[PDB]
This record gives C-alpha cells, structure tokens and sequence, in this order.
C-alpha cells in the first residue's frame, strides 16, 4: 500500500533520472521483483561489466529495507558468491541503518560505491577480504577475470 | 517474594499465550529482567526461560533475535562457573530453550548448543546427571523432529555399554575389603555372559556412577523414540547380574560406622535407585516373561529396601546425600526422610503388574511383589494428592488411572485376602501371614487416600464416583444401573464392612473404617458409622509386635474422634467407654 | 593435518594425542588461520582435541594452551570471522579457563589489562572471557606469593581501575563487572572509574551506561552513583544556562535517565530512601546546595510510585 506508494514514484524516478552508472526497471519476468543493472565502475576491476541485480520489495517497505542480490556474480570481499549484501542500509535499526529517507536509488548508489571501495570491516568473503587487504593486484586480477568471464557479452 | 513471583510468571505465560504480538513490543523489559536473577528459585527460572524462549522463537519476529543472542550470552556466562549455583541455572535455561526452539539450520543450532551443554555438564557429575534428566523430561514432553535424537542416541548407547557394561567376571580387579560378586541377577539370564554392570569398583575408585540411573532413563527414552517402544537390545539389562559385594545384612560388620558404612549404605541406595529405574523402564512392556522378571525385581527391591532401612538404623548420622535434582538439591546447596525424598521416585505405569491375582504360600505374582507395588502406590498418592515426572501430571488423571488399575483389579486381591485371613483365623509361615496383613494394610490405605480425594468435592468428579461406588455395589450384585448416590454408598459400605471378619491388624482396621467414613460423607446414616466403628473397636486385632505398633496412639485418637462424635448420644457413649474403662 | 588429530582423539586421551602434539610444535597460528578461513567447526574440533590431548596436570600442554589462547585473543578481534565461530571460540575458552594455576591466569589478566589500556582492541568481544578468569582466580586456592587468588584479583582490578580506559569500551568494561562477585570497594572503584569517564562521552551513549551502572549499583553501591549523576547534570544545566546567557537533545537525555532511575527504585524500595536522605534539606532546616531542576524532576517523576509519593510531596513543600 505505502509499498505501492513508494514503488509508483521510484519506478518512474529510476526509469527517467536513475543514479549515474545505475539503471532499474520492473523485472520483465517477475512484475513484483525489479531488475537493476549497475554498470562496471571506473578505476575498478569490475569495468567492462554490466552487473545485473534482483531487487525484492517487502510488503511493509518504507519500513522494512529492500532485499538486493547480485544476479551477475561478483568477486568481492563483501559480496559473496550468491550475491548477498552485508550492508547496514539493508538492515534494521541498531544492527543497521535503514529508514524511509533512504530508498532504492540510495541503496543502489551505496552498492555502486561499495563496488569501487570494498569494506574490509564487514566481509562475507574473509579470504577475498584478506587478499584485498594485503595482495591488491591478485585480488584486482581475479576480479577482472571474473568480470570478463561472466559480466562481459 | 515467592507467591508473587510464582503467580506473576503464571500470568506472563497466560499473557504470551493470549497475544504474542503486543507482548513482543514490550519484550525489552522482559530481556531487562535478566540483570536481577539473584532472587529467583529454579522452578521459577524454568518458566521464566520458557517465557523468553517462546517469545524469541516466534518465526514472525526473528529480526529482533537480539534476545536470542543475549540469552546465549547469559547461558555461556552462568555455565562458565566453578560454582554449581549458576551452572545449574544456565543448564536449565539452555535445555528449556532447546525444547522450545524444537517445533535444517534449526537442527545445526540445536546440536551445536546441545553438544556445548554436554561438554559443560560432563566433568561435574550432578551437572551431567541433571542434563540427561531434563533432556529425558523434554523428550517425553515434546514430540520434536527426531534428527538430533537419532544423532545422539546411537552415541549414548555406545558410551553407556562402555562406561558401565562389563563382561560377567565375578570379582573384578581392585583392593576390596568386601567380597565382590555378580549378585542379585534373576538367574534365568545365564550368569556366564557379557552383559553385567560395574558398581563397587566404580564407587571405591571415587575415593559416571551416580548419573547411571538417569543416563539409562535417557537411553531408554531415546531408544523408545527411535524403535517406538521396543527395548530389544536392552533385555539383557533387565536380568543381568550386578557387581555387588555381599549385601547380606551386616550385623557382624558392626562397630564399623566409618567411611565403609557410608560406602555400603550409599551402594545399596544407588543399586536401589538402579532397580527403581529398571522397573520404571520395563513397566509399560507387555511381554509376560519380562513381567515375571519385573516381579523378581520388585521383590529384589523390597528386599534391598528392608536391607537399607536396616543399614540406616545401624548408624542414624551417615546421610547418603542424593536427593532428586528438581526441588531437593537447593535446600542443601529417619528411613522416611530418604524413602520419598532421597530415592528415585517411580512412574505411574509401574502399577501395570498388580493387575495379576494374589497367590498365597501360607495357605495356598507374589504377595511381597504386590506388597511393594501397593506400598509404592500408597506413598505416591499421599505425595501427589496431599516427584518430578508425577508433578507435571495433574492429580485428576492420577486418580483416573487409579480408578482403572486398582479398583476393578484389586477387588480380586481384597477378596483373595478375605479368603486368606478367614482361613488364617480358622487355623488360629508367619512372615507370609504378615506380608499379606501389610499388603492388605496398603490396599485399604490406597483406598482411603483414593476416596479422601478433595477433587470429589467438585461436581464434575461425581460421575467418577457414580462409576466407582457403582462398581463397588457391583461386588454384592450387578444390574443396579443408575442408582441414587445414597443407595450406592449403602451398597459400597455393605460390601466393605464384610471384610471386618478378615482384617488382621489395626492399621488396616483404621484405614478400612476411615475409608467407609470418607465414602459415607457423600450422603439417619450415622447409626451405620457408630455401629461399624464400635465393631472395629470391639474386634480382637491379634497382637503381633509390629501388629500392635500398628495400634499407634494418634490412630486410636482419630478412630475415637470419629466414633464418640458420630454416635448419636455422645454422652451415653462416653458413659459406656467409662463403664468399660474401669475393669481394665 | 587435522584428520590425523581427529583419528587420534577418536578413541583415547594423552597416550597418542600428546605424542603427536610433541611432533607439530609450531605453526598452530597459520594452521588455525587457514582453519577459520575454510571452516570454523574444524577449529572447534581441533580445540576439543587440543584441550583433551593437552591436560594441565602436565605443564607442556599449559604453554600450548597459553600460546593458542593469545592466538585466538588476537585473531577474534583482528581477523573478522563469522559470528557463530566467534561465539563458539569464546564459549570453548570460557569452558576450559578453569583448568589453570594462579600465575598463568594472572599473566592473561595482565595481557588483557595492557591490551585494553593501549592495544586498539578491534571488537572487545574477548573481554567476555576476562570475568571468567577473575572468577577462576578468586576461587582457586592454589595460593600465590607476590597471597590468595582473590587478593591478586583485587590487585589486578585496582590496576585496571586506576588505569585508563577506551572511550568506546566502557560499556563492556562495566558489563564484565556486572556478573563478578565483588565487594564494596571493588564495585566502588568500578563505578568511580566509569563515573569520571562521563566527561569524555557523547550523550546518546550515557543512557545505557547509567542503566548498567545502576544494575551494578544494586550490589551495594547505591549512593555514589546518584550523587555523581546529580552533580554531573547540575553543572551541565548550569553550563547550558550560561551558554544561553542542543537544548532539545539535553532534555531528551534527562528524561530517559529519570525513566531508568524510576525502574531502579521500582525494583529497589531502599534506593529511593537513600535518594531522599541524600536530598532532604531539613537535616535541621538550612538550605543544602544539593537540589536542582533535574533533581526535582527526578523526584516528581518518582512521586507517581505509591510508597514515596506523600513523603516526597511533603519534603518539597517544607
């Protein structure tokens, strides 16, 4: 209800003026979930890759957070193989920081930011995190391989 | 204070049941309780955790599983204690939470916590004992998904049969000033076998064993949930010989109230607990050879009962301190002080055996096997209607199953005992006569406690009275269907009064007259009471030594408070008692 | 490397596990690091194997246990593992912390002391084990001489209190003293340190701090908690009035302080009496300088309890 209130505005908003390097539409297969695409950020190994994502809106959403996943997998410390997002903004209070002043565009901007700046503090992938911590070029190499293997046409 | 607390937590339970939702959002104060748990008793702690657990494990609110973590924290901290005071508390909390989250990550959390608990419990003996105990309690009470149970029970049986089961060698190694023997086996099981159990080498090595009984209970309950009631790989434990010293009554081993008297009294106490556990285990099973083995174990138990109350009359100071872990251990941390409190308390299905008909060896199931069953039911129903497993059962279902297993089944035992004492008075060896006299004393004691039950004051149990007193009227004649209350009273008392030819002792005489009194209060009719109490005052009551110890003082005080009151002319009855008091 | 130790532990203790433990002497660090990297259940299994195969009756296992203790201490904070593994490690360590002598646990206490003083403790979860160690020290009658374990505990806690704390880590510092068996001066120095820490705090941090200060005040240490909070907020409101010569935030604080002080005196029917006795101007009749706006607000939020009501409302009147 307020779900649909947020949704009807965010639909047109993300269709017309989405964030930079981000797009999103009503998932043409689902029509209840949404299909997002984050274009590979510059100064990253994820360049030359259009990372698809599934976005689930819970029914109480301005109050709940969304639930995003990377459909196009990513070799990231904080994003696991499945595409989970261990981010505070997708979590509730004091655990996380979700509130309705944020929205789909804000969290997608946060994800695009994370893709350029991995979080060494909240790792889903502890070994990729240690690699990004100490051996930067190996991490960047494996990430660019992962990008050109899957994310490229 | 106490009652406040009690009631309050009752209420909270009612409230969460009433509406979990609204409570959910005031959960925070509930969590905030946990900083004040100094003043609470463990029974209260049990329900408290029940509360918090059922609160946490509502699937609709797992986002605020913060309380799950907080609980796991406090579990950890109170567990991590040299001091038993906090350790037991943690234990309890843990087990309760486990049972409550029990409705596959669910199973992983379950087994993780469980093995954690087991590890925390293991080294302290009473801790692990309690752990098994309450796990057994949880499992009998809850029908939970058997994954961690089929996981654990295959390890429990192996650890049991390597910790206690030993090859049937008569004397094991070890320095004993006590001749060790594979004793008290039922002897249908061949002695030269594998299955036999180590007791005295374990208790002397102490200066695992104490928890043996509840550990077997858990073994029983896990195999009874897997095989669904079958005890196929345990029949050897019903009948194996036990590694015991000479349990001959040691009157020659007197002037010996040192630590060895403690060893012997505690040893007899522990094997008594062991056999109590065995009879709790093999009661519900219907196999007749296993029933007859249970009969042999019942007589073994009453034999070791008389041996233990002897061994505690030897020295009255040497307490073998092992109470049940629910209510008794906190008050700390002559034969009657241990008979109900110290010893392991037994299961309500144990009375599936006394259905069998009496036999007589003085005149011609055993009479002493039935004496022990009835003596168990007597202490059980005076405890309940005035015990861990039995307290969870409401007293109504207790008196219900008593109406089925006693009243239509022990009517034949009371009639065979009427025929026994009629033949005994006609003749008028002695131990058979007195075991039958005490069997009859316990029968009428059970009847008195049965029909002195205050639940019959309530109106819904009058249908059970119209069934029970009608099946009593059925003993004089059948067909009098749908009788009046007072007529069924008249038939029941006309049935029970005729045993005033058979009653050998006076404790049985006072239980029979006060049984007639409590059935007769339901109703002019005071003439039957006065005349029948006068008949019992005027009968012989042959004077054995313990038979006249059954003529204790407050007993006659109660009999004469009945007779001199209910007799119509109380003052002329007093004149009669005075007239007959002079020629004594 | 692990499955051999699993097979050694599968049957019996201190006959083959010790023998293998005397093969692999170093490299437990990297072993446990790849262990937590791949699967933490294997780390728990290794820990069980280690503590069964390294009893502390023999003194070689005591040093393996001290090394691996320091290893887990550093990695659990620094090495960001999963949560369940971390909880498991902490539980295991708190379990096996009892099987030690005095001085080994005293040096573990000094480890944590120097660490919280200077060591940037990344998460501070390791402190959960500390009060277990203080408990084992208090209870262990294996007497020392530097003296009883309880007295070395007094020494270490006096050291910690007289020492400096972290801004972030005072919550957990006092959360530890929550469950300890303490005496008067123990709890006194705890609350005095946490008290003087107030002057270096954000204000959203004070409410649960005072909550925990009071649930610990419950032991014996009632008066001084309130007296200090009073003097603190008195000077605070004076300073704010002189600024006037974040008002809404300041109000929002004071309210929740008083709410939590209400629950406190709700649970303690004596707390309010000392509160009163601290405050009553009519010792003979001369005005004390103890009272304040916030003081009075606390009293009036209190009077809605059924016992103190009329008492307070008489006091204020006179």
């Amino acid at each position: 209800m307020q779900r649909a209130s947020r949704l009807k505005r965010e639909l047109h908003m993300l269709a017309t003026e989405p964030p930079p390097g981000i797009t999103c539409w009503q998932d043409k297969d689902q029509m209840d979930d949404l299909r997002a695409q984050i274009l590979g950020g510059a100064n990253t190994p994820y360049e030359k890759g259009v990372f698809k994502l599934e976005v689930i809106i819970p029914e109480r959403y301005p109050f709940e957070p969304p639930q995003i996943r990377f459909l196009t997998p990513i070799y990231h410390p904080n994003i696991d193989s499945a595409g989970r997002i261990c981010l505070d903004v997708l979590k509730l209070p004091p655990k996380g920081a979700w509130r309705p002043s944020l929205n789909i565009a804000t969290v997608l901007t946060s994800i695009q930011l994370l893709m350029s700046e991995p979080n060494p503090d909240d790792p889903l992938m502890a070994d990729i995190s240690s690699e990004f911590k100490y051996n930067k070029p190996a991490f960047l190499k494996n990430a660019r391989q992962w990008t050109e293997k899957h994310a490229r046409q | 204070n106490e009652a406040e607390v009690d009631t309050a937590l009752d209420v909270l339970l009612e409230l969460v049941v009433l509406n979990p939702s609204a409570m959910m959002m005031n959960a925070v104060f509930v969590k905030g309780i946990l900083d004040y748990l100094d003043n609470i008793s463990p029974q209260q702690i049990r329900k408290l955790f029940y509360v918090l657990s059922t609160l946490a494990f509502s699937k609709q609110n797992e986002a605020s599983s913060h309380i799950q973590d907080d609980m796991h924290l406090v579990i950890r901290k109170q567990l991590s204690s040299t001091v038993f005071k906090y350790k037991l508390i943690g234990i309890i909390g843990a087990v309760t939470m486990a049972g409550i989250m029990a409705a596959d990550e669910q199973c992983t959390q379950v087994t993780s916590l469980l093995q954690l608990v087991h590890s925390c419990s293991e080294q302290s003996p009473q801790a692990s004992a309690l752990y098994y105990d309450e796990f057994a309690n949880l499992i009998q009470h809850e029908k939970l998904d058997p994954k961690a149970l089929e996981w654990v029970g295959h390890t429990i049986c192996n650890d049991f049969q390597d910790a206690f089961v030993v090859d049937s060698c008569v004397v094991p190694e070890g320095d004993f000033p006590f001749p060790v023997k594979a004793l008290y086996g039922l002897e249908e099981y061949d002695t030269q076998d594998g299955i036999a159990i180590n007791l005295l080498p374990l208790l002397f090595s102490q200066d695992s064993p104490l928890c043996l009984a509840p550990y077997f209970r858990l073994l029983r309950l896990c195999v009874e949930r897997q095989h669904n009631g079958n005890l196929e790989e345990i029949d050897g434990l019903l009948d194996c010989p036990i590694f015991l010293t000479d349990l001959e009554p040691g009157e020659k081993l007197e002037s010996m109230s040192a630590k060895e008297r403690s060893f012997m009294c505690s040893l007899i106490f522990l094997t008594l607990n062991w056999f109590r556990e065995i009879v709790n285990a093999f009661c519900q099973e219907t196999s007749p050879e296993m029933k007859g083995k249970v009969l042999t174990r019942l007589k073994h138990i009453v034999e070791l009962q008389i041996i233990l109350e002897k061994y505690l009359a030897v020295t009255p100071d040497y307490v073998p301190p092992l109470g049940n872990f629910d209510v008794e251990t906190l008050d700390i941390t002559l034969l009657l002080h241990n008979s109900h409190a110290f010893f392991r308390e037994l299961d309500i299905e144990v009375f599936s055996i006394l259905h069998c008909g009496l036999v007589t060896k003085f005149i011609l199931l055993g009479p002493p096997e039935l004496l022990f069953l009835l003596e168990d039911l007597s202490q059980k129903l005076e405890s309940m209607l005035t015990f861990s497993h039995l307290q969870q059962r409401s007293a109504q279902e207790i008196v219900h199953c008593v109406f089925q297993l006693l009243t239509p089944m022990c009517n034949h035992l009371e009639n065979i005992h009427n025929y026994f004492q009629c033949l005994a008075a006609e003749n008028h060896k002695v131990q058979e006569y007195h075991i039958m006299s005490s069997c009859y004393q316990r029968l009428l004691q059970i009847f008195h406690g049965l029909f002195a039950w205050s639940g019959f004051s309530q109106p819904e149990n009058q249908n059970l009275l119209y069934s029970a007193l009608h099946v009593l009227s059925s003993r004089l004649k059948q067909g009098e269907h749908s009788q009046p209350l007072e007529e069924l009273l008249s038939q029941s008392v006309h049935y029970l009064q005729n045993f005033h030819q058979s009653i050998p002792s006076f404790q049985c005489a006072l239980y029979l007259i006060r049984l007639l009194m409590v059935i007769l209060e339901k109703s002019q009719n005071k003439e039957k009471i006065a005349s029948l109490a006068r008949q019992f005052l005027c009968r012989v009551w042959p004077s054995g030594d313990k038979e006249k110890s059954n003529i204790s003082n407050d007993q006659l005080h109660a009999l004469l408070c009945i007779y001199l009151e209910h007799t119509e002319s109380i003052l002329k009855a007093i004149e009669e008692i005075a007239g007959v008091g002079v020629p004594e | 490397m692990d499955q051999k130790i699993l097979s050694l532990a599968a049957e019996k203790t201190a006959d083959k596990l010790q023998e293998f433990l005397q093969t692999l002497r170093e490299g437990d660090l990297t072993n446990l690091l790849q262990n937590q990297a791949v699967k933490g259940k294997v780390a728990g299994a290794l820990l069980r194997a280690i503590f069964k195969g390294s009893p502390c009756s023999e003194e070689a296992g005591t040093l393996r246990r001290r090394k691996i203790y320091t290893c887990c201490i550093q990695l659990v904070e620094s090495g960001d593992l999963q949560k369940e593994i971390v909880s498991e490690i902490i539980g295991l360590l708190m379990l096996e912390a009892h099987h030690f002598p005095g001085p080994l646990l005293v040096e573990l206490a000094n480890e944590f002391i120097s660490a919280v003083r200077e060591g940037s403790l990344v998460n501070g979860k390791s402190l959960e084990l500390l009060p277990i160690i203080l408990t084992a020290l208090a209870t262990k009658k294996e007497n020392l001489a530097y003296l009883s374990g309880e007295e070395c505990k007094k020494q270490l806690i006096n050291t910690l209190c007289s020492g400096r704390w972290d801004q972030q880590y005072v919550i957990q510092l006092t959360s530890m003293f929550k469950d300890v068996p303490l005496t008067a001066e123990e709890v006194e120095f705890v609350v005095e340190k946490a008290l003087s820490m107030f002057s270096k705090m954000n204000l959203q941090e004070i409410p649960p701090l005072v909550y925990q200060l009071l649930v610990l005040s419950s032991k014996g240490s009632r008066k001084s908690v309130l007296e200090g909070i009073i003097a603190f907020f008195s000077a605070l409101d004076k300073q704010h009035n002189e600024e006037q010569s974040p008002s809404g935030e300041l109000r929002h604080v004071e309210g929740t302080i008083i709410l939590h002080i209400v629950f406190a005196i709700k649970l303690d029917y004596e707390l309010g009496r000392e509160l009163v006795k601290h405050l009553k101007v009519g010792q003979q009749g001369d005005s004390n300088n103890n009272l304040s706006p916030f003081s009075i607000a606390l009293l009036l939020s209190v009077t809605r309890i059924q016992r103190f009501q009329d008492q307070v409302l008489d006091l204020l009147k006179t």
